[PDB]
């Protein structure tokens, strides 16, 4: 009997694609497979995704070239990756990560091709520039539902999952497919990688920004800055006095001055002291 | 620690049979067994009595070698006035304890 | 049997020769489709690749199971530059070794008709990396029956050991098409 501990990990790579790939499929319920292995009985790796030419309808979608897929097999053993199919994923572009009808259909076939298959949702339109709304799933026996047994051991802490989502449930979630937990291991030199995407050139790392923008630049700062000095001056005329903490936040609906001041001192402060260091920095380090 | 690592796994709950420590003080004598003498705590037998099951109060509680000894309810404990056997070793120490033994 | 050959084929600027009628680039035309067509008779499933020898041995068709492309593609040839060799089997041997199908026996054969510029030493080294490497090869040669015969006597022998029979030398003096002495010739008459 299946366990609740058991994991996917996925590759980075594996999630850049399904996702790029949704959020291109938008609002197409997008569909690719992924290639990727069943290491033991707690545990599934699932290397690389790549989708699928179809382009269906836009309330349903549709395998179209079996030929396409088998050939695609086929070369990824030759050259890329040696593994072979464990499941496949669809976006759901604003839905949660519940599976409609047709998706456990074809689940149902996944697993009655090979039964520890795994199913796979995106959310492009909610993954937010942060934290991903992606999930695993795997269907549940009906016999097991009407015999009362029940879907995993739960030999672990590992069943929180997070707070099953109302809308999952709604759906279905645990009562037809269960969660399942995804993770992320990098053999260190994606790891390494990913921190390099950010890191910018020492070309800028020295190039003093231009002095004429600077300066014009500051002009307009303190500008700004008096003029939020006077708002400001206005404000604690009163403030306490006159007793606005009935008024509280409510006191006025917009234009802070504190709030603008020392966004402002703070901003400015960054520019100028980082160019004058840059400027020092630079003048006598070149000799 | 092995026990708080259950979380992965639960079958590894059960170490804490390990740091199970009796709660107890054995008086010993040279003929390495117990001799069948009390022990006495010179407190109320109403704040360290067990847990009820699911004179308005004395001071003195009396006990045998066998001994439910909990570590504040160690320190009280002290052996009676005269008895065959003497604690060779300071009782509020604990733990189990050798017992000088008199004439006979 | 399932067999994954490769083909080198010489275009130098002697292969502009015409000793064999019509001329050597149609014998050796000929050749290719005479191998080709035995190849497919015999399993289907197994494939072919195609390389040719010129100063910087280049690489026509990587491994595939068809004929009609091999043939078409060997057709816009024109003989020029020198064998360089040596490149052209490296090449050849690192073709068959990404080889979709590696159940396939990885066999490699030469046409090889020019003058034979290399040092038998590193012939000599070069059969021994690749009878390590489990590759069979079979040699082609017309015209030189004198300047590269030994070398190419040493090389087979080299590959073949004592008993590495896979190893196999043609070479067909002056005359017609290079197709009777193929046909009738052992590489093809084991098939």
């Amino acid at each position: 009997a299946v366990d609740t501990a058991e994991q996917v990990y996925i590759s980075s790579l594996a999630l850049l694609k399904m996702l790029k790939h949704g959020r291109a499929g938008v609002p197409m319920e997008v569909m690719g497979l992924m290639l990727g292995e069943f290491v033991d009985d707690y545990t599934v790796r699932v290397i690389d995704v790549f989708a699928m030419p179809q382009s269906g309808t836009g309330v349903s979608v549709e395998a179209v070239d079996p030929v396409f897929q088998a050939k695609m097999l086929d070369m990824l053993k030759q050259t890329g990756r040696p593994e072979m199919v464990v499941g496949w994923y669809h976006s759901h572009p604003g839905f949660g990560c519940w599976l409609s009808g047709v998706d456990i259909n074809t689940q149902q076939s996944f697993e009655a091709l090979s039964e520890r298959a795994v199913a796979v949702v995106v959310d492009p339109i909610q993954s937010v520039k942060g934290k991903v709304v992606i999930d695993a799933f795997r269907l549940i026996n009906a016999n097991m539902m009407v015999l009362g047994h029940e879907p995993r051991q739960t030999t672990s802490n590992l069943g929180h999952l997070n707070k099953p989502s109302i809308q999952a449930l709604i759906h279905g979630l645990n009562r037809h497919y269960y969660s399942i937990t995804i993770n992320y291991r990098k053999n260190e030199l994606e790891q390494k990688m990913l921190l390099n995407l950010h890191k910018k050139s020492w070309m800028e790392g020295l190039t003093l920004q231009d002095y004429s923008e600077h300066c014009k630049h500051n002009e307009s700062v303190v500008k700004e800055m008096l003029e939020l000095a006077k708002n400001y001056n206005k404000a604690v005329e009163e403030e306490d006095k006159m007793t606005p903490e009935q008024l509280a936040i409510k006191n006025v609906g917009k234009q802070d001055p504190k709030r603008h001041l020392e966004e402002h001192v703070d901003v400015l402060m960054t520019s100028n002291i980082v160019q004058c260091l840059a400027a020092m920095l630079d003048t006598v380090v070149f000799k | 620690l092995v026990f708080t690592q259950f979380w992965f796994w639960f079958p590894l709950s059960h170490f804490l049979s390990l740091a199970y420590t009796p709660t107890c003080v054995i008086g010993l004598n040279k003929d390495l067994k117990m001799p069948k003498v009390q022990y006495k705590s010179n407190c109320k037998p109403s704040t360290f009595a067990y847990p009820a099951p699911l004179e308005p109060e004395p001071n003195f509680q009396l006990l045998d070698n066998p001994a439910r000894v909990m570590p504040a309810q160690l320190k009280v404990l002290t052996m009676p006035e005269t008895c065959r056997y003497q604690p060779f070793k300071p009782l509020s120490i604990g733990g189990i304890i050798i017992l000088k033994d008199t004439s006979e | 049997v399932l067999e994954s050959t490769m083909v080198c084929v010489d275009n130098s600027e002697y292969m502009r020769n015409g000793d064999f009628l019509p001329t050597r680039l149609q014998a050796q035309q000929d050749a290719v489709n005479i191998v080709c067509h035995s190849k497919t008779r015999s399993n289907p499933e197994n494939n072919v690749g195609l390389i040719t020898l010129a100063n910087d041995c280049e690489v026509l068709t990587t491994l595939t199971p068809d004929t009609g492309r091999i043939l078409s593609k060997l057709h816009t040839v024109q003989p020029k530059g020198k064998i360089t060799f040596c490149t052209g089997i490296r090449v050849a041997h690192l073709a068959l070794k990404h080889r979709q199908g590696k159940n396939h026996k990885m066999r490699i054969i030469a046409f090889v008709g020019s003058p034979v510029e290399d040092n038998e030493k590193d012939l000599v080294k070069l059969a021994k990396r690749l009878k390590k490497e489990k590759v069979n090869v079979d040699i082609i040669n017309f015209g030189e029956e004198e300047v590269n015969t030994e070398k190419l006597t040493a090389f087979v022998n080299t590959l073949n050991g004592k008993d590495g029979t896979g190893s196999h030398l043609v070479t067909v003096p002056p005359g017609p098409s290079l197709a009777d002495a193929l046909i009738s010739s052992p590489i093809l008459a084991g098939e």
